């Protein structure tokens, strides 16, 4: 399930689709 | 703060990428927190940072460490694949720098990438080079501390102190790691703020009304915004260095700062009026020069405002010092007042060479002081020589042909039809200048009706120059009023500067130091720190009150002027490291509380 993370590259990220900040918060939360 | 806490075995690591890399204000802020973080440290506190050549070349002397946990991290990691520097910064304190070659460990760059992949789903794109060397930089430092505390035969409490979203990613792993470190988080300045305010879209108006990802996306810098949103997340303590970048932290990086670390200065005595009486003297010469052929106004009623730092016409408030300037010289004309004016804009522009009108006037100026000297020396000499034969002098005599000869000279250098330049400098875009173009429009040429004359001298101060050989600090010591009324001013430097060496200034409400010397002052303009209105006014009324304030001060007396300056002299005490030390000790304390509450209780 790496796909996200080549969108990661080259800066063809959709700010407020699948890669939206509250994932990452998510992820940051869980492993605190 | 004089305060008992414990730090025993307690070791600081304060990770910044501009520790011997000078690439900003910065640099400046560590240098000078050096010595009063050593003084309570000891020999338990390090400058993590990058590896440059100039940098260790110039700054660094390289040691070895001097403890053998010490010894071991740095064989490891250097065994290991990396190449890591251990030595001393050369400042006051001379704090130990562990230096890190980023390049050298590139090799694992992709590698270290997926790693973020997987524990902070922060995803970074192959051009950025300045976020893949953050990038490397975190994950080298995050390596480092875990290296240090695996090596230590006593494991100790580590409090390690992230400075900006490029010593960030460090944070950022060290807690995807559950390294047992006290982390702290400091932002000098938000990320998004800039590209924002330079929008001109009212930014701090509309800072409960923005889109961060939609305008990260906008200016394609998504990844650096996202990995400064999770080091502040992240952080035990999120300090700022001022309440507006608070503010713009709390809107942007959904994150309340816990405290306000202000920048501060080695204050030093760096009194306060022989200086300034000399400066004044060598600015009053250096617009003797200038004005050479136009001297029509008088230079003891002539008041030296000014305005210095980055050529941000925008942020610095330029335009707005420039529509004061002429709403001010419309005041002192209907008014009749005859004060004058000189307004220095001190920044650096792409710029050709010295004016030829600048310096024929200065040369003019040379001229008739060189005159001026000759004749006054051997006019003392004859009266002294006809004081001592006990005659009264006759000046019909004392001047023979050659002094005439030599004044008369004088007197045709002096003549002079077109006006004193506006810039003393050959600017290589005349059109694509705004300080030039807004001169222009509003109309201050420098002519004899003008109240207000106005220099643009887009060049540092240095004493190797010609036409003014005195640096800033010198040439701004002589000034009667710093003009500083910005935008986008994270702390502000420029002001701070001004304030410690004495000179009154004006500032605004969105600037950090504005906001300190709101809140640390009952009333700040009895101090001579003037603070405009700029958040909850439109732009006409900030010059409007903008012009208030100056006028306010050119309507002071000598008796008031001089007043205000003892009072400014006195201001300097707050911005010492000595006080605004103890902002830093609070933080690093509540890092310690929360990371090990067991070990460490704080109460503030």
């Amino acid at each position: 399930p790496e796909e996200e993370r080549r969108k990661w590259e080259e800066g063809r990220i959709d700010y407020m689709g699948k890669d939206a900040f509250a994932r990452i918060q998510e992820k940051l939360d869980r492993f605190l | 703060w004089e305060d008992e806490f414990d730090l025993e075995n307690a070791v600081l690591f304060e990770v910044a990428w501009e520790v011997a890399n000078k690439v900003g204000g910065i640099y400046t802020v560590l240098q000078t927190k050096a010595k009063v973080t050593g003084d309570e440290w000891g020999d338990n506190y390090f400058l993590v940072g990058p590896y440059t050549e100039q940098g260790v070349r110039t700054q660094v002397e390289l040691l070895e460490a001097p403890t053998p946990a010490l010894k071991r991290t740095l064989d490891s990691m250097n065994s290991k694949g990396c190449k890591v520097y251990f030595g001393r910064w050369l400042i006051e304190g001379g704090p130990l720098v562990v230096l890190l070659d980023v390049g050298a460990s590139a090799w694992a760059l992709e590698r270290w990438k997926g790693e973020l992949w997987d524990t902070c789903n922060i995803g970074v794109p192959w051009y950025d080079r300045e976020a893949n060397d953050a990038v490397l930089f975190g994950f080298l430092t995050t390596w480092f501390l875990g290296e240090f505390l695996a090596q230590s035969e006593e494991k100790p409490h580590v409090v390690a102190h992230f400075h900006e979203w490029l010593a960030g990613v460090g944070l950022c792993l060290c807690r995807a790691r559950r390294l047992p470190v006290a982390t702290i988080f400091t932002t000098h300045a938000t990320l998004l703020g800039r590209y924002l305010c330079a929008g001109a879209v009212d930014f701090y108006n509309n800072l409960e009304n923005f889109n961060v990802d939609k305008e990260a996306g906008e200016r394609q810098i998504y990844h650096r915004y996202c990995m400064e949103r999770a080091a502040a997340h992240c952080a035990h303590v999120f300090t700022t260095v001022s309440q507006i970048t608070a503010i713009e932290a709390q809107h942007l990086l959904k994150r309340k700062p816990d405290i306000v670390t202000p920048n501060g200065l080695n204050v030093k005595k760096f009194e306060f009026q022989n200086l300034h009486a000399q400066s004044k003297a060598r600015i009053q010469e250096f617009v003797r020069g200038h004005f050479y052929g136009h001297l029509d106004f008088n230079l003891d009623k002539t008041l030296y405002f000014f305005i210095a730092g980055r050529y941000e016409f925008s942020n610095k408030g330029a335009d707005v010092f420039l529509e004061a300037l002429a709403r001010l010289n419309y005041l002192l004309r209907v008014n009749g007042s005859e004060q004058t004016v000189v307004a220095f804009f001190i920044m650096p522009a792409r710029t050709n060479n010295f004016n030829v009108e600048t310096l024929k006037g200065q040369a003019v100026r040379k001229q008739l002081w060189d005159t001026a000297n000759t004749v006054k020396e051997k006019f003392g000499r004859k009266l002294y020589e006809s004081l001592l034969v006990g005659s009264l002098p006759d000046m019909n005599k004392m001047l023979d042909k050659e002094d005439f000869t030599m004044m008369k000279r004088a007197i045709f250098a002096t003549q002079r039809q077109s006006f004193p330049p506006v810039c003393t400098h050959n600017m290589l875009d005349d059109s694509s200048d705004p300080i030039l173009t807004t001169i222009r429009r509003i109309g201050l040429f420098n002519s004899s009706a003008d109240r207000v004359k106005v220099i643009f001298h887009p060049e540092f101060l240095s004493s190797t120059s010609p036409l003014l050989p005195v640096d800033y600090e010198e040439f701004v010591r002589g000034c009667h009023l710093g003009v500083f009324p910005s935008y986008y001013e994270p702390w502000g430097y420029t002001p701070a500067e001004c304030t410690v060496m004495g000179i009154p200034s004006i500032s605004t409400n969105l600037s950090g130091f504005g906001c300190f010397m709101e809140e640390h002052i009952a009333d700040p303009s009895a101090y001579g720190i003037y603070i405009l209105d700029r958040r909850f006014r439109s732009l006409d009324d900030s010059c409007s009150q903008l012009t208030s304030f100056l006028y306010s001060f050119c309507q002071q007396s000598r008796r008031q002027r001089i007043i205000q300056r003892n009072r400014t002299e006195r201001l300097s005490d707050l911005l010492d490291w000595k006080y605004l030390g103890r902002y830093y000790m609070s933080a690093r304390h509540m890092a310690l509380s929360k990371a090990f509450p067991e070990h460490f209780t704080y109460e503030p």
